[PDB]
RNA sequence: UUUUGGCAUAGUUGC
C-alpha cells in the first residue's frame, strides 16, 4: 500500500508524512502524441530548495551541453528548472567501486 | 510474502520484455510504447527524474548572507545504506567578526 | 580505411541508428528499475 | 455547435426577400439593391456589366460581412435613366452574353470532336 | 582509460577526472550521473574507421551492435566533469584537419551537434534558423498537437484522447525524427500554406483556412472521453446497482430522458448522445431508492463507441464507457508550424473564394505576414520553400540544423529547375475578382499541427446557475459553468471608470444579493 | 443482454444479478453489442 | 490512417493510387517517378501520396472485437 | 451663492440618463414628444437635449453642506 | 475597411526574397566580420604581452571587455548599416517595418546580416566550464566566436556551439518574461 | 452598354480535362464561370449513410465522410434529378436520389480491401467513376461492413463533395502587358505556358490602353462530370441564376 | 481556521468581498473581423440565447415581447422568464400555459442578448481603463468572440489563443452608466498620457503605408469599389 | 406534479 499510494499520489516519504514529503515526483503519463509521451518519459525536475534561493538555476548553463536540451522547458513558472534529455544522453546506472 | 512491487513496463521483469511486435499485437499491446512507467490502479504513471546535489563530494561556496568568508560542506553519504545523508559544513568565520 | 569526409555525413547518422536500435530511447528508466 | 447549417448560404428562409431596392437619399438617381443569398459570383459581375453602361454614373457592390450571405449594390445613373433600368438591362445583356458564349462552346466542342 | 575502453575491470559508465593543477584523480561510479558517448580521437584521426561503418551497415544477420563499438574502444561515454578535461572537436571533416593551428590536441569529436537537441526540439526543421524562444515555443506546442499518440489506441479507454485522421509525415523532416518513430506515428499535415494578406481575418496571429480542404477531411479529428463508474455495496445499508431508474421508484431524478439505457442501466455502443444525456443508469437504495445516475458534460456531445464491463478489483461490477465526438476545424481552433507560429482560426473560406495560382492550386492555410518579422521564425521560409522542392521532386527533404550540405542558395537554384520562381513566390489571384494580385506571394507546403485547444472545449456562459453552498456565489460545475471571477483587477479598473452603479451590480446583485434584519440599537443582527 | 467476451468473442447473455465472466474462457472483460437502433450519417 | 480519398487542396481523387504507388516502389522507382507515372503533376497532390503513412495496417495486427 | 461648476458631468449625465430611463420604462409621462421611440434611453436622451428631464441633482460638497440643480439648470457638455 | 479591401488588389507578403541580399552587400559584410575579428585578435594579443594599459577607472580585465565589445558593436551597427542599403524598395521586410506595423532595423540585419554578441547577465557567455564556455575551445580564449558573438544571420543558420549560446541568450528574456508576469500588478496593486 | 462578343477556341479536349480560351470578354464574367465551375454546376455524391453494421478499425464517421467523397458517374441523370428538399417525395425516391447498398464480409485470411467496386447502385448509370478503383477501407478477418446510402443531387457551394473540378486553372496576360502584377526582378520568373515572348525578353511592354482579355481556362475533371458537361452545365446554371434575379426584381419593381 | 478563513488571496475579504464569481457573464477565444466597427462584438449565438437581459413589459415593446414569450427559451431570439409584479417567476422552458404567457406593463421578460446589446468586455490581467469596455452585441454564426482589430492594442491581446470575458449589464441604470462612461468610441484617449489607445495596426497600416504612396494611381472601377466601404461618404464621386 | 450538490490538497496545461 505505500508504494501504491506514493506511485498513485506523487508524494514521497510516509502517508502521515506528506508535510515534508516531497510531491509531483510520480505524475500521469501524458498521452497526446508519441513526441509528448516521449519527452514525458526524459524529464528531469529541479526542486526549488534551498540550494535554488542561492545561485540561479533557471538560466541554461554551459554544462547542459549534450546532456539536456537547450530548447525545451516548459514555459510560465517553471521555465530552466523542469528539463528534458537530450537524445544520446544517458544516465548512469551505478556498479560497486570495488 | 512480504508485498506486491509493482513493475514498469517492458523492464527485464515484465511480462512484455522481449517479445516479438507480433506478439505485442496479440497481447494488444503497441509494438511502438516505450514502456518505461508502471500501471497503479490502472493509472500510468511515470517517475520524473529527481536532480540533486552529488553526494561525497567537497564543494567550496562563499555565502553572501552571512557571517562566513567561505563554506566548505560535504554531503556525505553511505554505500547504498542509511538514506540520511549527513552534510557537514566547515566554514571560515568572516573577519569583520565582533 | 579512413573516413573520408563526403561519406562522414553518412556514417555519422549510420553509428547514431545503431545506437537507437541498441539502447533505445527510455534506457534511463528501464536500467534504473532493472538495477 | 454554432456552426451554420451549410446549405443557409444560398437558401432563402420563410419571409426573406431574394432582392430588396431601396431609395438612397444623399444623391439623386441612385439606388442600393440588397440581394440576399448571394456572393461575389453575381456582385462582381453585374457591377462590371454596369460599368460598361455609359449612362451609369457609379456602380459598385459589397458583401457587408462574409459570413452574411447579403451583397449590397450601389447604383447611380444619369437624371434621365433610372438605376432600377440599369440594373435590369445589365441582367439581360449578362444574360444574353452568356448565352452566346453556349452557342459557341457547343460548337467549339463539336469542331474539336470531330476534328 | 585503456581498461575502460576495453570493457575490463572499469565498467563503460565509470568516470575519471584528472584535475592536474590540483593534482587530483577523481573515479566516480554511483548512479545518477548524466554521459553521452564520444567518438574517440588519437593523435589527430578518429578511431571510427570505415570497417566499423560496414559491420554497421549489415546490423542485421551480423549481430555487430553498438556495444561492440563501445568493445572496440572507439566510442566511449563521458560526463561532464569529465568533459571538463576534453578537448573536443565539434566534427572530423573541419576540426581536426591541418591548418593554421587553432588545436592539434582533440581527444574526442562530437558524432553530431544536432544530438544536442531533445525529443520535441528534434522534430524542428531548420532550428538553426530560429529565434532561440520559437524552439523552445515549438517544443511546448509539439506535445500538444494531435496525432495518433499509440497505435493500440482502439483498445485503450483513455480519459481523454485526441486522434487526428489523415496524420502525414512531415515533407521536411530531420534525421532525429527517423528514431523518434515519428514517420510511423506523425502529427500533423503538410499543409499548401500561403504568407498573405488578405481579406483580414489571419491579422495578429490569425489564420484563414481553405473550408473546401476541411470538407476534404483536411485536419478533421476525433476526441474521445471515457467514463468509468464502479458501483459498490457498503455492507447492506447503500447498494449501487446498475439499472435504468424510473420515476415511481426513485425519489429524485433529472428530466434527461433514461430511454437511451438498456435494461442493465447502460447505454448501447452506437447510440447517438448530447451533454444532458444519462450514459450509466446507477441507483443507490434509501435507508424507493435515490439515482446516483452519471450524465455527460454539459457541452459535450457523441456517439458512444464503446461500452466495456469488468470486475474491479475489489469483485464489483464497474464499466468504463468510451465516448466518440468528431472535431471538424471551425473558427477558433488552434494550428501551429513546427516554429512557434501559434495562430487560431480566423475564418474559413470556400475554394472559389481562396487566392489561386496560375494552376488551380489555392491554399489550405493563409497566415499574416507580420507573424513572421518580429519572430525572425526564418526556419518557417526556408521550410515552406524545402517543402515545395522535395514535394515537385518526389522526394522528402532533410533539414537538420546543422548541414552545410543544405543552403537555400542550393535550395533556390534546385527550385528553379522546377519552373517556378527561385525564391517560392508565386503570382496568385484574387479569388473574388479573378485579378491578379499585384504583390507575388510567398507559397508552398509546410507541416502544420492542430492543437488540443478547440474553441468547442473552451467557450462557456452562465446566467442563473448553480451557487456554491456554503459562500451562495457561482460555483465550477461539470463543466465551464459557474461565472469568472470580477477579481481584484476588476473592481479596480470599474473604480477607474467612476460606474459605481455596475460595480455594485456585477459585485451585490448579479453573484449573491441578499437582506437581513439588524436592531437599531445594538447592530448585531436579529 | 448479450456480451462480447474480451479475449475468445463468444456472445454470453448475462442478467443484472450474476457476475460476469466468459462461459468458455473464465475472462473478466466483456464489451457490449453495437445497438440495434438505427444510425444514419451525413456523409459531409 | 488510410490514404485520402481527395487531395486537400484541389480535390483531385487519390485513393485509388496507394496501391499503385507501392507497387510502382517495389518495381525500382524513384518516388517522383512513381508519382509522374500516376499521372500527379500539381504538387498538392504529390504532396498526398509522398508524405502518406498508411497507419491502418498496423492497425489491422490486432484481433477484431 | 453656488460654487460647484455649471456644467453637467459625466457622472452626473450618466446616472442621470440610466435613471430617467428606467422611469421612462417604468410607464413614467414622457416630457418631451416623441415619435417612433421606443427604447427607455432614446427618450431619456431626448429628453436631456430638450432639458425637459424632472430630476434636481444634489451635490455634496466636502463640508456636509450640498447644492441642488435643476438639470437644465446645468450646461449638457 | 476601406484600406483591407485595396489590400486584396495591392496584395502583401513575406518570402525568402525579402531575406537575401546582394552578393556583393553578403561580400561586404563577410569583410567587416574579418575586420572585426582581426581586431579582437590584436586587442588579445596585446593584452596578453602586457602591452593593453588600463583605462582610468577600470581593471585590466574590464578594459579589455569594454574594448572588445566597442569593436564588436561597432561591427554589428556597420553590418547592420549594409545591409539595410542593400535592401530594394519592393523588399517586404523593409516595407514593414518602414510603417511601423511590425518589426524593426535590429530585426532585418539579424535575419540578413549578423544575429551578434549573445549576453546573459549583461555580460558575454561566461566560464561555465573550466576556463571555457564550452569544451570545443582552448582553456582562456576570449575571441569572439568563443564567448558568444554569432557571425551568422538566421538565413545562413548558426553553427553548433553559436545555436547553443544563442539559445542562453533566449533564455534570459524568457525568465524576465516569467518574472513580469510574477510582478504583474503587484506594483499597481499596492499603489491602487 | 451591351454584351461583349466572347468567343471560344478549344486547345485540348480529353477525358480528364479540357483546356480552351475566352476572348472578348470581361474580368469579372471570366472570374464567375471559373467559380461557377467549382462552386455552382450540381453532380451527384453520398449525402445520407444508414450503416447496419461496422466492425472496421474505422468508426462509423469515418467511413461515412470517405464514402460521401467517392464522385459518381452524373453525366445525364444529375439534369432530370431533383434537389431531395424540393422534392415532394417521403424522403426518397428514384426522382431526387440513388440507392447505394454495400456488404462486405471479410471470412479470410488476408487483407479484403472495400474499393469502390463494392458500393452496387440501384441505377446502372450512376456509379463509381473507377467503375485502379477507390480504397474505402482495409478489413482483417471477421471484419463485416454492411451499410446502405443515398447519393442527392448538390453543388459545390454546399459541400466540396459536390465539387465536380480537381482543379481549375486560370489565367490572363500571361507577359503581363497591363502589369496587374510588378515583378521587382522581372528576369527571375519563368514564362507561362501561354507567353508569345522569346527569351531575351522578361515581359511585354506596358499597355496603357490594355484591358483583360483572352483568358486561359483549363477545367480538369475530378470524374464525375465530362470536362465539356462541366463548362456547359456551369454556363447554364450561371444564366439560370442571373434569370431568378431577373425574375426577383421585375416582381420587386412591379 | 477562522484566521485562514478570512486570511490571503482566498479568504472571504480578498477572495469573496473584493472579487467574487458573477452571474451574466461568458468566455470563449478571440478571433479577429475587421467588418466589425471598433465599439462592436461578435458573439456566437449560443452565448447570446443563453444569457438574458430583463425588460420590463411597457405599451411600447409590449407586443415585441409577448412574441419573444410565444418563442420561448427553446428558439433564438427568445425569453427564459416572465417576473410578473408578485416577484413569482414563470419559466419558459416548461409552461406552455397560455394564461401564464400574459403580459401586463410593469413585468420583466428575460429575453435572450439580442443585437445591440450593451456588454462590458474584459481581458485579464487588467492593467487599466481600456482593459474593460463597452461594445455593441452582434450575433455571428461561429463559437468566438469578435473584435475589430484597432481594440486588440489595449487589451493588449493577439488571437493566438486568447480568451476574453463578457459581462452583461442587467438594468437600464447600469447600461446607461456604461453607455456612457465605458464605451470603446469614449476610451480612445487615455489619461495616462493624453494620448490615443487605439491605433492602426498590422495589415491596415502596411497597407496604409503602401496606399498613400506618391505613385498609387487606381481605375475607375477600383475607387468605386472602394467608395462602397465607406460609411462616412456623401455619394459624390471626386474629380481625379 | 419541474429538479439541483461533495469538498480542499497536489499536479499539469493555456494566455
Ligand atoms: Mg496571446
Ligand atoms: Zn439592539
Ligand atoms: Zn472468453
Ligand atoms: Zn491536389
Ligand atoms: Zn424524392
Amino acid at each position: 500500500d505505500g508504494l501504491k499510494y506514493s506511485l498513485a499520489t506523487g508524494n514521497w516519504g510516509d502517508q502521515k508524512k506528506a508535510h515534508q514529503a516531497r510531491a509531483g515526483v510520480s505524475q500521469v503519463l501524458n498521452r497526446l502524441t508519441f513526441a509528448s509521451t516521449l519527452s514525458h518519459l526524459r524529464r528531469l525536475n529541479s526542486p526549488i530548495g534551498r540550494d535554488g534561493k542561492l545561485a540561479k538555476p533557471r538560466q541554461l548553463h554551459n554544462t547542459l551541453w549534450g546532456m539536456v536540451c537547450p530548447a525545451e522547458t516548459p514555459e510560465g513558472h517553471a521555465v530552466g528548472l523542469v528539463k528534458n534529455l537530450a537524445l544520446m544522453a544517458y544516465i548512469s546506472v551505478g556498479s560497486q567501486p570495488s | 510474502f512480504i508485498g506486491k512491487i509493482p513493475i514498469m513496463l517492458r523492464s527485464t521483469y515484465c511480462l512484455l520484455n522481449g517479445l516479438t511486435d507480433r506478439d505485442l499485437c496479440e497481447l494488444n499491446e503497441c509494438p511502438l510504447d516505450p514502456g518505461g512507467y508502471f500501471i497503479i490502479n490502472g493509472s500510468e504513471k511515470v517517475l520524473i527524474a529527481q536532480e540533486k546535489m552529488a553526494t561525497n563530494t567537497v564543494y567550496v561556496f562563499a555565502k553572501k548572507d552571512s557571517k562566513y568568508a567561505y563554506t566548505g560542506e560535504c554531503r556525505s553519504c553511505l554505500e547504498n545504506s542509511s538514506r540520511p545523508t549527513s552534510t557537514i559544513w566547515v566554514s571560515m568565520l568572516a573577519r569583520g567578526g565582533q | 580505411d579512413e573516413i573520408t569526409p563526403d561519406l562522414w555525413q553518412e556514417a555519422c547518422w549510420i553509428v547514431i541508428s545503431s545506437y537507437f536500435d541498441e539502447k533505445g530511447l527510455v534506457r534511463q528508466q528501464l536500467d534504473s528499475f532493472d538495477e | 455547435m454554432n456552426a451554420p447549417p451549410a446549405f443557409e448560404s444560398f437558401l432563402l428562409f420563410e419571409g426573406e426577400k431574394k432582392i430588396t431596392i431601396n431609395k438612397d437619399t444623399k444623391v439623386p438617381n441612385a439606388c442600393l439593391f440588397t440581394i440576399n443569398k448571394e456572393d461575389h459570383t453575381l456582385g462582381n459581375i453585374i457591377k462590371s456589366q454596369l460599368l460598361k453602361d455609359p449612362q451609369v454614373l457609379f456602380a459598385g457592390y459589397k458583401v457587408p460581412h462574409p459570413l452574411e450571405h447579403k451583397i449590397i449594390i450601389r447604383v447611380q445613373t444619369t437624371p434621365d435613366y433610372s438605376p432600377q433600368e440599369a440594373f435590369t438591362n445589365a441582367i439581360t445583356d449578362l444574360i444574353s452574353e452568356l448565352s452566346l458564349l453556349e452557342e459557341r462552346f457547343r460548337v467549339a466542342i463539336k469542331d474539336k470532336q470531330e476534328g | 582509460r585503456k581498461l575502460r575502453r576495453q570493457m575490463d575491470i572499469i565498467v563503460s559508465e565509470v568516470s575519471m577526472i584528472r584535475d592536474i593543477r590540483e593534482r587530483e584523480i577523481r573515479i566516480y561510479t554511483d548512479a545518477g550521473r548524466i554521459c553521452r558517448p564520444l567518438l574517440i580521437v588519437e593523435k589527430q584521426k578518429l578511431l571510427l574507421k570505415k570497417r566499423h561503418i560496414d559491420q554497421l551497415k549489415e546490423r542485421e544477420y551480423n549481430n555487430y551492435s553498438w556495444q561492440d563499438l563501445v568493445a572496440s574502444g572507439v566510442v566511449e561515454y563521458i560526463d561532464t566533469l569529465e568533459e571538463e578535461t576534453v578537448m573536443l572537436a565539434m566534427t572530423p571533416d573541419d576540426l581536426q584537419e591541418k591548418e593554421v593551428a587553432y588545436c592539434s590536441t582533440y581527444t574526442h569529436c562530437e558524432i553530431h551537434p544536432s544530438m544536442i537537441l531533445g525529443v520535441c526540439a528534434s522534430i524542428i526543421p531548420f532550428p538553426d534558423h530560429n529565434q532561440s524562444p520559437r524552439n523552445t515555443y515549438q517544443s511546448a506546442m509539439g506535445k500538444q498537437a494531435m496525432g495518433v499518440y499509440i497505435t493500440n489506441f482502439h483498445v485503450r479507454m483513455d480519459t481523454l484522447a485526441h486522434v487526428l485522421y489523415y496524420p502525414q509525415k512531415p515533407l521536411v523532416t530531420t534525421r532525429s525524427m527517423e528514431y523518434l518513430r515519428f514517420r510511423e506515428l506523425p502529427a500533423g499535415i503538410n499543409s499548401i500554406v500561403a504568407i498573405a494578406s488578405y481579406t483580414g481575418y489571419n491579422q495578429e496571429d490569425s489564420v484563414i483556412m481553405n473550408r473546401s480542404a476541411v470538407d476534404r477531411g483536411f485536419f478533421r479529428s476525433v476526441f474521445y472521453r471515457s467514463y468509468k463508474e464502479q458501483e459498490s455495496k457498503k455492507g447492506f445499508d447503500q447498494e449501487e446497482v446498475f439499472e435504468k431508474p424510473t420515476r415511481e421508484t426513485c425519489q429524485g431524478m433529472r428530466h434527461a430522458i433514461y430511454d437511451k439505457l438498456d435494461d442493465d442501466g447502460l447505454i448501447a455502443p452506437g447510440v447517438r448522445v448530447s451533454g444532458d444525456d444519462v450514459i450509466i443508469g446507477k441507483t443507490v437504495t434509501l435507508p424507493t431508492k435515490r439515482d446516483c445516475s452519471t450524465f455527460l458534460r454539459t457541452s459535450e456531445t457523441g456517439i458512444v463507441d464503446q461500452v466495456m464491463v469488468t470486475l474491479n478489483q475489489e469483485g464489483y461490477k464497474f464499466c468504463k464507457i468510451r465516448v466518440r465526438s468528431v472535431r471538424i476545424p471551425q473558427i477558433g481552433d488552434k494550428f501551429a508550424s513546427r516554429h512557434g507560429q501559434k495562430g487560431t482560426c480566423g475564418i474559413q473560406y470556400r475554394q472559389e473564394d481562396m487566392p489561386f495560382t496560375c494552376e488551380g492550386i489555392t491554399p489550405d492555410i493563409i497566415i499574416n505576414p507580420h507573424a513572421i518579422p518580429s519572430r525572425m521564425t526564418i526556419g518557417h521560409l526556408i521550410e515552406c520553400l524545402q517543402g515545395k522542392v522535395s514535394a515537385n521532386k518526389g522526394e522528402i527533404g532533410d533539414a537538420t540544423p546543422f548541414n552545410d550540405a543544405v543552403n537555400v542558395q542550393k535550395i533556390s537554384n534546385l527550385l528553379s529547375d522546377y519552373g517556378y520562381h527561385l525564391r517560392g513566390n508565386e503570382v496568385l489571384y484574387n479569388g473574388f475578382t479573378g485579378r491578379k494580385i499585384t504583390s507575388q506571394i510567398f507559397i508552398g507546403p509546410t507541416y502544420y499541427q492542430r492543437l488540443k485547444h478547440m474553441v468547442d472545449d473552451k467557450i462557456h456562459s452562465r446566467a442563473r446557475g448553480p451557487i456554491q453552498i456554503l459562500n451562495r456565489q457561482p460555483m465550477e460545475g461539470r463543466s465551464r459553468d459557474g461565472g469568472l471571477r470580477f477579481g481584484e483587477m476588476e473592481r479596480d479598473c470599474q473604480i477607474a471608470h467612476g460606474a459605481a452603479q455596475f460595480l455594485r451590480e456585477r459585485l451585490f446583485e448579479a453573484s449573491d444579493p441578499y437582506q437581513v434584519h439588524v436592531c437599531n440599537l445594538c447592530g448585531i443582527m436579529a | 443482454m448479450i456480451y462480447i467476451c474480451g479475449e475468445c468473442h463468444t456472445e454470453n447473455e448475462i442478467k443484472s444479478r450474476d457476475p460476469i465472466r466468459c462461459r468458455e474462457c473464465g475472462y473478466r472483460i466483456m464489451y457490449k453489442k453495437r445497438t440495434k437502433r438505427l444510425v444514419v450519417f451525413d456523409a459531409r | 490512417m488510410i490514404i485520402p480519398v481527395r487531395c486537400f487542396t484541389c480535390g483531385k481523387i487519390v485513393g485509388n493510387k496507394w496501391e499503385a504507388y507501392l507497387g510502382l516502389l517495389q518495381a525500382e522507382y524513384t518516388e517522383g517517378d512513381a508519382l509522374d507515372a500516376l499521372g500527379l503533376k500539381r504538387y498538392c497532390c504529390r504532396r498526398m501520396l509522398l508524405a502518406h503513412v498508411d497507419l491502418i495496417e498496423k492497425l489491422l495486427n490486432y484481433a477484431p472485437l | 451663492k453656488r460654487i460647484t461648476t455649471p456644467y453637467m458631468t459625466k457622472y452626473e449625465r450618466a446616472r442621470v440618463l440610466g435613471t430617467r430611463a428606467l422611469q421612462i420604462a417604468m410607464c413614467a409621462p414622457v416630457m418631451v414628444e416623441l415619435e417612433g421611440e421606443t427604447d427607455p434611453l432614446l427618450i431619456a436622451m431626448k429628453e436631456l437635449k430638450a432639458r425637459k428631464i424632472p430630476i434636481i441633482i444634489r451635490r455634496y460638497l466636502p463640508d456636509g453642506s450640498y447644492e441642488d440643480w435643476g438639470v437644465d439648470e446645468l450646461i449638457i457638455s | 475597411t476601406v484600406i483591407n479591401n485595396w489590400l486584396l488588389i495591392e496584395g502583401h507578403t513575406i518570402g525568402i526574397g525579402d531575406s537575401i541580399a546582394d552578393s556583393k552587400t553578403y561580400q561586404d559584410i563577410q569583410n567587416t566580420i574579418k575586420k572585426a575579428k582581426q581586431d579582437v585578435i590584436e586587442v588579445i594579443e596585446k593584452a596578453h604581452n602586457n602591452e593593453l594599459e588600463p583605462t582610468p577607472g577600470n581593471t585590466l580585465r574590464q578594459t579589455f571587455e569594454n574594448q572588445v565589445n566597442r569593436i564588436l558593436n561597432d561591427a554589428r551597427d556597420k553590418t547592420g548599416s549594409s545591409a539595410q542599403k542593400s535592401l530594394s524598395e519592393y523588399n517586404n521586410f523593409k516595407s514593414m517595418v518602414v510603417s511601423g506595423a511590425k518589426g524593426s532595423k535590429i530585426n532585418i540585419s539579424q535575419v540578413i546580416a549578423v544575429v551578434g554578441q549573445q549576453n546573459v547577465e549583461g555580460k558575454r557567455i561566461p566560464f561555465g566550464f573550466k576556463h571555457r564556455t564550452l569544451p570545443h575551445f582552448i582553456k582562456d580564449d576570449y575571441g569572439p566566436e568563443s564567448r558568444g558573438f554569432v557571425e551568422n544571420s538566421y538565413l545562413a543558420g548558426l553553427t553548433p556551439t553559436e545555436f547553443f549560446f544563442h539559445a542562453m541568450g533566449g533564455r534570459e528574456g524568457l525568465i524576465d518574461t516569467a518574472v513580469k508576469t510574477a510582478e504583474t500588478g503587484y506594483i499597481q496593486r499596492r499603489l491602487i | 452598354p451591351y454584351a461583349n462578343q466572347p468567343t471560344v477556341r478549344i486547345t485540348e479536349l480529353t477525358d480528364e480535362n479540357v483546356k480552351f480560351i475566352i476572348e472578348n470578354t470581361d474580368l469579372a464574367v471570366a472570374n464567375s464561370i471559373r467559380r461557377v465551375f467549382i462552386a455552382e454546376v450540381p453532380i451527384i455524391a453520398i449525402d445520407w449513410v444508414q450503416i447496419d453494421a461496422n466492425s472496421s478499425v474505422l468508426h462509423d464517421e469515418f467511413i461515412a465522410h470517405r464514402l460521401g467523397l467517392i464522385p459518381l458517374t452524373s453525366d445525364d441523370i444529375v439534369d432530370k434529378l431533383q434537389y431531395s428538399r424540393d422534392c415532394t417525395c417521403e424522403e426518397f425516391c428514384p426522382e431526387c436520389s440513388v440507392e447505394f447498398t454495400l456488404d462486405v464480409r471479410c471470412n479470410e485470411d488476408q487483407t479484403r480491401h472495400v474499393t469502390s467496386r463494392d458500393l452496387i447502385s440501384n441505377s446502372p448509370r450512376v456509379i463509381p467513376v473507377t467503375s485502379d478503383d477507390i480504397l474505402i477501407v482495409k478489413l482483417r478477418k471477421g471484419q463485416e461492413l454492411r451499410l446502405r446510402a443515398y447519393a442527392k443531387k448538390g453543388f459545390g457551394k454546399e459541400h466540396a463533395k459536390w465539387n465536380p473540378t480537381a482543379g481549375v486553372a486560370f489565367e490572363y496576360d500571361p507577359d503581363n502587358a497591363l502589369r496587374h502584377t510588378v515583378y521587382p526582378k522581372p528576369e527571375e520568373w519563368p514564362k507561362s505556358e501561354y507567353s508569345e515572348l522569346d527569351e531575351d525578353e522578361s515581359q511585354a511592354p506596358y499597355d496603357p490602353n490594355g484591358k483583360p482579355e483572352r483568358f486561359y481556362y483549363n477545367v480538369e475533371s475530378c470524374g464525375s462530370l465530362r470536362p465539356e458537361t462541366i463548362v456547359l452545365s456551369a454556363l447554364s446554371g450561371l444564366k439560370k441564376k442571373l434569370s431568378d434575379l431577373q425574375t426577383q426584381l421585375s416582381h420587386e419593381i412591379q | 481556521s477562522l484566521k485562514q478563513r478570512l486570511k490571503g488571496k482566498e479568504g472571504r475579504v480578498r477572495g469573496n468581498l473584493m472579487g467574487k464569481r458573477v452571474d451574466f457573464s461568458a468566455r470563449t477565444v478571440i478571433t479577429p473581423d475587421p467588418n466589425l466597427s471598433i465599439d462592436q462584438v461578435g458573439v456566437p449565438r449560443s452565448i447570446a440565447a443563453n444569457m438574458t437581459f430583463a425588460e420590463i413589459v411597457t405599451p411600447f415593446n409590449i407586443d415585441r415581447l409577448q412574441e419573444l414569450v410565444r418563442r420561448g427559451n427553446s428558439q433564438y431570439p427568445g425569453a427564459k422568464y416572465i417576473i410578473r409584479d408578485n416577484g413569482d417567476r414563470i419559466d419558459l422552458r416548461f409552461h406552455p400555459k397560455p394564461s401564464d404567457l400574459h403580459l401586463q406593463t410593469g413585468y420583466k421578460v428575460e429575453r435572450h442578448m439580442c443585437d445591440g446589446d450593451i456588454v462590458i468586455f474584459n481581458r485579464q490581467p487588467t492593467l487599466h481603463k481600456m482593459s474593460m469596455m463597452g461594445h455593441r452585441v452582434r450575433i455571428l454564426p461561429w463559437s468566438t468572440f469578435r473584435l475589430n482589430l484597432s481594440v486588440t492594442t489595449p487589451y493588449n491581446a493577439d488571437f493566438d489563443g486568447d480568451e476574453m470575458n463578457l459581462h452583461l449589464p442587467q438594468s437600464l441604470e447600469t447600461r446607461a452608466e456604461i453607455q456612457e462612461l465605458a464605451m470603446v468610441p469614449r476610451m480612445i484617449v487615455t489619461p495616462q498620457s493624453n494620448r490615443p489607445v487605439m491605433g492602426i495596426v498590422q495589415d491596415t497600416l502596411t497597407a496604409v503605408r503602401k496606399f498613400t504612396k506618391r505613385d498609387v494611381f487606381l481605375e475607375r472601377g477600383e475607387v468605386m469599389n472602394l467608395l462602397m466601404f465607406l460609411s462616412t461618404w456623401d455619394g459624390k464621386v471626386p474629380q481625379p
